[PDB]
């Protein structure tokens, strides 16, 4: 009970951090967990509408708050809806960039090195590889 | 570095085509400017009352002081000078003093010609390091240059180990993003123009 | 440091069991100097083979002038921290 | 007959493209479409980068443009311009805090960024007397470099915001941009100093909000409508037309961005 | 049943301070190069 009270005042932003640090959707998986929208969703249920409608929204900006500020400026542009959209075929086009720079055996290694660091799933890695080779010819 | 990120980090490699002529050409013009700004104004010009180059001074200088080498007698430092050496001490003190100020660095003869002070010797040596610095780095930019090593410096990071530190990636990728740049950049001017 | 473990490992045996090294510890440990880079190391074995020895192996010497005459055109040859200039109120006594 | 003036400040040929597409066909060829860099009034600027002669970028949420998750929220963010110089020649921002270093004099530099603060400080506050907020919230970046360009940005916007008799609440860009993002009904104007990153914030926010067209307030004076997307192009030309004096071709363009953000040419 | 955490507290993020190569490209760009360390730390801290 305590959690869900505790992160409903920190979205709606009654409740602050200890050292103010921003409430970014990291922050917040780092503490309350890696699903925290999803046990805060299940608990909202038993809130008022004003209070679901709220809980929604915040999560909401939450999620857009993944990217940083260069990423949401020059991809956010057209709107938050097209955001994804946008910054994957980006990221793609730099993934064509790269492969047609330096070759592709180097740019699986890279790959595999940046989803390392990137706490990507093999799966979504292995996805990505393949669309960007696909895209190339 | 909790949260599955969006994209995959690339480099920011765009400007495909950057040819470093033009980087050291900014890099000159940005030089100039502000060595204009620190010294100000180019000080009012001045005539020569008399025409003689530098190269002919040295040479009647020479003349002038090989006459006397047989009635100059060398003393102790301590002891009372002569007029052949004060003669000597004055033109050779300008004479390498107009070198120094020109670019002719010879440290050999301006130590000897032109010390007479222990804050005159730090100034010595302080230029004595800069010259021989300068020359290091320049052999090894022209020697890193033929290698194909980027022309900027690399600091010594291991951006796996700063991934895994850092919670949130931005810092992170900002920090990338700037030494990318920065190793794509050749820090140099066109010292033709500066010493001109 | 692979250095210091041999040197170590030389004063026990030199010292706490009577033992005199032989050529090939020495050896040993000018290869172990101009592998890691150390060519201040390997002046000092080196005039130590040449003192406590028989000279040292010429090809050793060699490698090891090779290394410090590739610091002197790098310029590594000392920290580099040691050669910026101070004074009395310009260290930093941490 | 009429002229509109198209800048390019590092925007892509696709996005200029578009504009005139979509200028050339609402108006229909009674206004003809000029590109320049740099104008004063009925101009429009693509690209994130701040073309020449602007010293105020104010940005709202408008009312019609509202995106669905930021319905309702109401925050000026005003960003201080100062005057760009030549790509090569150092920017002001960045030798009002380099010569002090190298001790150079810096009275003219000085000057002439008090001026523009005092016209950003003088927006900033008007806008706050039209909402009817009694404090605002100046935005610095808190890095040790930028120490002088937003000491005198601070001194100089508290002190033409108390002479007008409101309330400055400083703060740093981080949390400013978390807040804002996040947060934004909890500020009303925000005033941000003159730097890269401020400037990263301020497109975010026009994104993010669902696309919107930013104006700038020119040293000539007047206002010129500024986009960086389809969408925020569209907007901007849209608020164009409607400043010379359109309102049936704007409201056309207004619709067909909100509904076709990318396509908006052919969706009209 | 007693305190389990506070959600609220985040453990600070540790700064390191970015170390070059000790080159003579170092030596002369030391100031410049210690600024930027500088800039990285001050930015860690605060955010961005």
């Amino acid at each position: 009970s305590t959690k869900m009270q505790t992160l409903h005042k920190l979205l709606t932003g009654e409740v602050s951090f200890k050292n103010k640090a921003p409430v970014k959707d990291c922050n917040i998986v780092h503490q309350f967990g890696e699903n925290w929208a999803t046990e805060l969703s299940a608990y909202a249920k038993t809130l008022p509408a004003e209070q679901q409608k709220i809980i929604v929204r915040q999560i909401a900006r939450v999620k857009l708050t993944r990217y940083t500020v260069a990423e949401l400026a020059a991809y956010c542009g057209d709107g938050p809806a097209l955001l994804d959209e946008t910054a994957r075929a980006a990221n793609i086009e730099q993934g064509v960039a790269f492969v047609k720079a330096k070759g592709v055996e180097a740019f699986e290694k890279y790959v595999a090195e940046e989803s390392t660091n990137a706490n990507w799933k093999p799966e979504e890695a292995k996805k990505f590889i393949e669309d960007v080779k696909a895209k190339a010819k | 570095i909790s949260g599955v990120s969006p994209l995959l980090y690339f480099p920011p490699t765009t400007t495909s085509t950057t040819n470093r002529e033009d980087q050291i050409n900014k890099n000159t013009n940005i030089a100039i400017q502000m060595i204009k700004r620190y010294k100000g104004e180019v000080p009012p010009h001045y005539t020569r009352k008399s025409s003689a180059t530098i190269e002919q001074v040295e040479k009647e200088i020479d003349a002038l002081l090989g006459g006397a080498e047989k009635l100059r007698k060398t003393s102790t430092d301590d002891q009372p000078m002569d007029k052949l050496t004060l003669m000597e001490r004055c033109l050779r003190h300008a004479l390498w003093s107009y070198h120094k100020e020109e670019g002719r660095y010879d440290f050999d003869q301006i130590g000897r010609w032109v010390v007479y002070t222990p804050e005159d010797e730090v100034k010595l040596a302080q230029l004595k390091r800069e010259v021989e610095a300068k020359e290091k780095l320049a052999a090894l930019r022209k020697r890193r240059e033929e290698e194909g090593l980027p022309g900027g410096p690399v600091p010594r990071i291991n951006w796996p180990q700063e991934y895994s530190s850092f919670i949130d990636r931005e810092p992170v990728v900002a920090k990338r993003i700037r030494y990318d740049t920065l190793a794509s950049t050749t820090l140099e001017r066109d010292e033709k123009q500066i010493e001109s | 440091s692979k250095f210091c473990a041999m040197m170590d490992l030389l004063e026990e045996m030199q010292h706490r069991n009577r033992l005199k090294p032989n050529e090939e510890s020495w050896t040993w440990v000018m290869k172990e100097c101009v592998k890691s880079g150390q060519f201040r190391l390997g002046y000092c074995i080196q005039q130590v083979m040449e003192t406590e020895c028989k000279g040292c192996p010429a090809d050793l010497v060699k490698a090891n002038e090779a290394n410090a005459q590739k610091a002197k055109t790098e310029g590594k040859e000392h920290p580099g921290h040691l050669s910026q200039q101070a004074g009395l109120f310009d260290v930093k006594v941490e | 007959s009429k002229q509109l003036t198209f800048i390019s400040a590092g925007a892509t040929a696709a996005v200029l493209q578009s504009a005139s597409a979509i200028v050339s066909k609402v108006a229909g060829g009674r206004v003809q479409t000029k590109t320049a860099k740099e104008a004063g009034r009925h101009a429009v600027v693509v690209g994130p980068e701040t073309p020449i002669g602007v010293h105020t970028a104010v940005t709202e949420v408008p009312k019609s443009a509202q995106d669905p998750l930021f319905s309702g929220v109401s925050t000026v963010v005003v960003r201080a311009v100062l005057p760009r110089a030549a790509p090569d020649s150092v920017q002001l921002r960045d030798a009002l805090d380099v010569y002090a270093s190298a001790g150079i004099d810096t009275k003219e530099e000085v000057r002439s960024a008090t001026e523009a603060f005092k016209k950003s400080a003088e927006v900033a506050v008007g806008k706050a007397k039209a909402k009817g907020v009694k404090r605002i919230v100046l935005v610095v970046k808190q890095a040790s470099k930028h120490n002088c360009i937003n000491e005198l940005f601070k001194k100089i916007s508290t002190e033409t915001i108390e002479s007008a008799g409101l309330t400055t609440e400083v703060v740093g860009t981080a949390a400013v941009a978390n807040q804002l993002i996040v947060n934004p009904e909890s500020l009303g104007v925000v005033l941000l100093n003159d730097v890269a990153a401020t400037e990263q914030i301020e497109l975010a926010f026009a994104g993010v909000v669902g696309g919107v067209s930013r104006v700038y307030h020119t040293v000539e004076g007047g206002k010129i409508s500024a986009g960086h997307s389809f969408k925020s192009v569209a907007l901007a030309v849209a608020q164009e037309l409607r400043e010379l004096g359109l309102s049936s071709e704007a409201d056309k363009v207004e619709a067909a961005a909100s509904k076709n953000p990318r396509a908006v040419v052919s969706a009209l | 049943r007693a305190d389990e955490v506070d959600y609220t507290n985040l453990p600070a993020p540790k700064p390191q301070k970015t170390v070059w190569d000790d080159n003579i490209e170092t030596e002369v760009l030391r100031k410049y190069l210690d600024g930027l360390s500088q800039y990285d730390m001050e930015e860690a801290k605060y955010g961005v």
